[PDB]
């Protein structure tokens, strides 16, 4: 009865279910857990926001196209404005948290392509001008849920001011190596002939017990289509990939007022 | 401060910082002073 | 205080380590660690995939 | 501990199929030659050895070339030749650069080694007395030379070696110094979050590792006084990290760099010779 | 050593002290607690947001005059923007809290006056219409954390629009009870030859074991002066009282998206 | 007459001293020592002071 395609997730008040996936993905083998004592750092007794913010947040779909060359979002920036997940992130200088990431993208037994799903640590990206280096602004860099989009050309701008975003170049994976080699990092596929859904489950990844979520992304996500989306009846169909994620095992330390980042 | 003299012979420090405030006012002032510290990366305090 | 350590095999014993240093970072390289565990980049699944039985059942 | 011996394996006529996978699970394939052909047995006898991090690692690997020069200065511009200042860093060569970059985070020991080389500028300035080097390491805060004869040389605290020309190269360890529970190679963020409708400019800010990481500054001169024949010299920086310990694996980089972040160059972002055909042997 | 007179309280990242109180009082001879499994009602795990929110806000002091006639406040309405205890308030339909309530008030041994500093559950206030009964708008109801003031003269409004407001009448207690009876609430007095503060500890009252923050504030807080502040150099001296509060043992139910109240 | 000491911890054992010379003053660097009495300069008073009680009763 039981079947690595069929699975059931429940955070909170939040329930995913699936009946067309491929088993899921725990990133290094390890699941999220809270920090224990012989690892802390802050000494003040920290906020587990528990339920309230340990939950599935829907992002913004975004279109899946034969000419899509694909989309990026970081963690926590994407979360940043998500209920109560976001309000502890904000109200805190210091905060640490898993993630069960859960991309979804149907279609029919007569529509092909495949998705690689990415979880990436530390997921720096090429800036696009040459007048400088690693000359990226905050906004750019930390777009939210709204994410951004890999491009298959390199045209860097002519003014330094001009080119402060990334380089998402899709063969580099926009930072310099080649995408082919993205399967070093934990990742599914969605193959439609097999599956309609990716899952990963991410452990915390820092060189740190704990970080600044609003400075720093421990994690990227990247959707890259490796082999197009094709449909015999409408090569120029569209089908939506939707991006579901909880955060796990959340612990915020430093209270005080609210951050308000830089919107411009 | 002494404490900041010895900081700057190191590169790198960790732990509490103790703020003691001595009172030298006449004995018959009364008050109420709230002393605060905000973890960093939201808007500086300036108003209670 | 002397080790006395197994060496690499060549084309046909032992060796002897003191340490000189008040500090392990002076200490020459660490001993041959065959440590691995590929399986957590290799098949970093949830559910237990046998390689005989269908991948997807 | 060796690598895999084969087992003596014949054929099968069987529901058991781990030829077939489903690579969507994000599992690689696993299928080895027993499963999919007849093999004999094969002891294994080889190890592993050689590609444990330890051993990839286990190389004095030059980072940088420095300069000096011992004559009589006149001008300022030939007063700072007298002595010279190198923020340390992995990021001035390739080779080590590339290799730490299969990871994201490590920690390590480092073995430092310098190798000092002179030659002299002209002849018919007569000769040049044996030189010997002053090598500090400047920690971030300590004051920083402006002169090679100023007060910071007498070096009370910070660790300084002397060097005397023809001997053999000097060494030091290093311990892992990292602020952190290990050194990122790799930071994915910025050094402060800007704030809505702050003055602060947010126009000419970095991103990434280099807004954060600071390993302080070497410092060289020539002890010496001036020669009547002008002396010039190279310092050689190398690096060996030791007692390696690395984690989260990625792609090697497949482009030129062009500076201490990721950034790729135009003209230089396609590695591949195209083949002639897919069918091309 | 230990006196009566000398007292520490500390919450969550916040210390209180005071050289000249008169001990403290427990309301109702009871401490705060969370919800017990045999008194729960609402079945979703509920946030504890702990040292976030149960931590001391010092709202807006007011001034004390010869010709003050009182201040009120209502809780939580005082503490509704109050850093992260404010976001887990509306960011839920359910919400209960105790309180240490901190009042402060100090002068010279040459001053004179009394404050009666009284905890009252369900402070229900008169309106300011004979046109209607029980009109009062949401907004002058809850005017967070400046709250209000009492006056000696009740003057209701000539037309129904202009009196939803409460009639705040001192000797009334606002309520139609003699305030001179006040004394059957929790309270203290801050008499100026004796104390600079009083401490009320405020254990949960309503009658359900959680209800709707944003809708019910479950206690007042009246300070009235019994004996009006006197200064022989200057009858027109104005001493500060400040006002500091902080939840213990809250409890939340029923995340959602944030509440947010009309404002006119 | 070899000393066997625990070397200070680096990124991931011991280590051997023998003395060469007749005089102490020729040794290397004292062993660490950990030894400390704040309260000689932070609380050098006559009467104890609990932390939980007033200062001045
Ligand atoms: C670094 C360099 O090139 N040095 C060269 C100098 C310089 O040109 C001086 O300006 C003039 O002595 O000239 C030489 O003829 C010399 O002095 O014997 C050869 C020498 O190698
Ligand atoms: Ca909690
Ligand atoms: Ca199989
Ligand atoms: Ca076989
Ligand atoms: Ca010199
Ligand atoms: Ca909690
Ligand atoms: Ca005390
Ligand atoms: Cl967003
Ligand atoms: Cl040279
Ligand atoms: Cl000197
Ligand atoms: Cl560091
Ligand atoms: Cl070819
Ligand atoms: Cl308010
Ligand atoms: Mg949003
Ligand atoms: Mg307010
Ligand atoms: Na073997």
């Amino acid at each position: 009865g039981y079947s690595d395609r069929v699975r059931q997730i429940t955070l909170g008040n939040s329930t995913i279910t699936t009946q067309e996936a491929a088993n899921a993905v725990v990133a290094y083998g390890e699941w999220p857990s809270y920090l224990d004592d012989k690892e802390a750092n802050p000494i003040d007794a920290p906020t587990e926001p528990d339920v309230s913010s340990n939950r599935f947040y829907t992002l913004d779909s975004v279109q899946w196209k034969s000419t899509s060359r694909g989309w990026w979002w970081k963690l926590p920036d994407a979360l940043k404005d998500m209920g109560m997940f976001g309000q502890n992130m904000y109200y805190h200088y210091l905060g640490r948290s898993g993630y069960t990431v859960h991309v979804q993208c149907n279609a029919s037994k007569f529509h092909q392509g495949a998705l690689g799903v990415f979880a990436i640590p530390e997921y720096v990206m090429a800036c696009n001008t040459e007048a400088k280096t690693s000359y990226v602004s905050y906004v750019n860099a930390n777009p939210g849920e709204k994410g951004g989009v890999f491009d298959n050309a390199y045209n860097p701008s002519a003014e330094a001011s001009e080119g402060r975003k990334f380089a998402a170049l899709d063969y580099l994976l926009g930072c310099g190596v080649l995408a082919g080699n993205a399967f070093v990092y934990p990742h599914q596929i969605i193959n439609l002939r097999t599956n309609n859904s990716a899952t990963l489950v991410l452990p915390y990844v820092n060189s740190l017990a704990i970080d600044c979520m609003a400075k720093h992304n421990n994690w990227g996500l990247v959707i890259l289509p490796l082999c197009k989306l094709d449909y015999a009846p409408n090569s120029s169909t569209e089908i939506p990939i939707t991006v579901t994620i909880a955060p796990m095992f959340t612990e915020f330390n430093g209270l005080r007022n609210i951050t308000v980042p830089a919107t411009q | 401060t002494m404490l900041g003299e010895i900081l700057n012979y190191y590169t790198h420090w960790t732990g509490s910082l103790r703020f003691t405030f001595l009172f030298c006012g006449s004995m018959m002032a009364t008050g109420k002073i709230l002393l605060s510290y905000s973890p960093p990366g939201a808007k500086p305090p300036t108003t209670r | 205080g002397a080790q006395v350590s197994s060496q690499k095999v060549g084309a046909h014993v032992n060796y002897t380590t003191i340490n000189y240093y008040k500090d392990s970072a002076s200490n020459a390289a660490s001993k041959l660690d065959f440590s691995q565990d590929p399986s957590k980049f290799t098949e970093p699944v949830k559910d237990i995939m046998i390689k005989t039985a269908p991948a997807l059942n | 501990p060796t690598a895999q011996s084969t087992p003596l394996t014949s054929g099968v006529n069987s529901q058991e199929v781990p030829a077939l996978t489903a690579v969507e699970t994000g599992a690689s394939g696993q299928a080895v030659p027993s499963d999919v052909i007849e093999t004999r047995h094969v002891v294994n006898y080889k190890t592993r050895s050689e590609s444990t991090l330890e051993s990839f690692f286990g190389r004095s690997a030059c980072v940088t070339i420095l300069e000096v020069e011992n004559f009589n200065a006149t001008t300022d511009a030939d007063r700072k030749k007298q002595f010279t200042t190198w923020a340390i860093t992995y990021t001035d060569t390739v080779q080590l650069r590339r290799k730490l970059e299969f990871f994201t985070y490590s920690r390590f020991d480092l073995e430092m080694t310098f190798v000092i080389t002179e030659r002299y500028y002209a002849s018919n300035t007569g000769h040049a007395r044996n030189q010997v080097y002053q090598l500090m390491y400047i920690p971030p805060g300590a004051p920083r030379p402006t002169a090679w004869d100023d007060y910071t040389w007498q070096s009370s605290s910070n660790p300084s070696v002397f060097y005397t020309y023809g001997s053999a190269p000097p060494r030091m360890s290093i311990p892992y110094v990292g602020i952190a529970n290990a050194y990122s190679h790799f930071y994915d963020g910025f050094a402060r979050v800007p704030l809505k409708d702050e003055t602060v400019d947010s126009g000419d800010t970095y991103y990434g590792l280099v807004t954060i990481n600071d390993f302080g500054t070497l410092a060289v001169r020539v002890v010496n006084e001036y020669n009547p024949a002008r002396i010039t010299s190279k310092i050689r920086v190398y690096m060996k990290p030791k007692h390696v310990r690395c984690w989260c694996p990625r792609p090697p980089r497949a482009v030129p760099y062009r500076g201490e972040g990721v950034d790729f160059k135009q003209d230089s972002i396609t590695p591949l010779t195209a083949v002639e055909n897919i069918n091309t042997f």
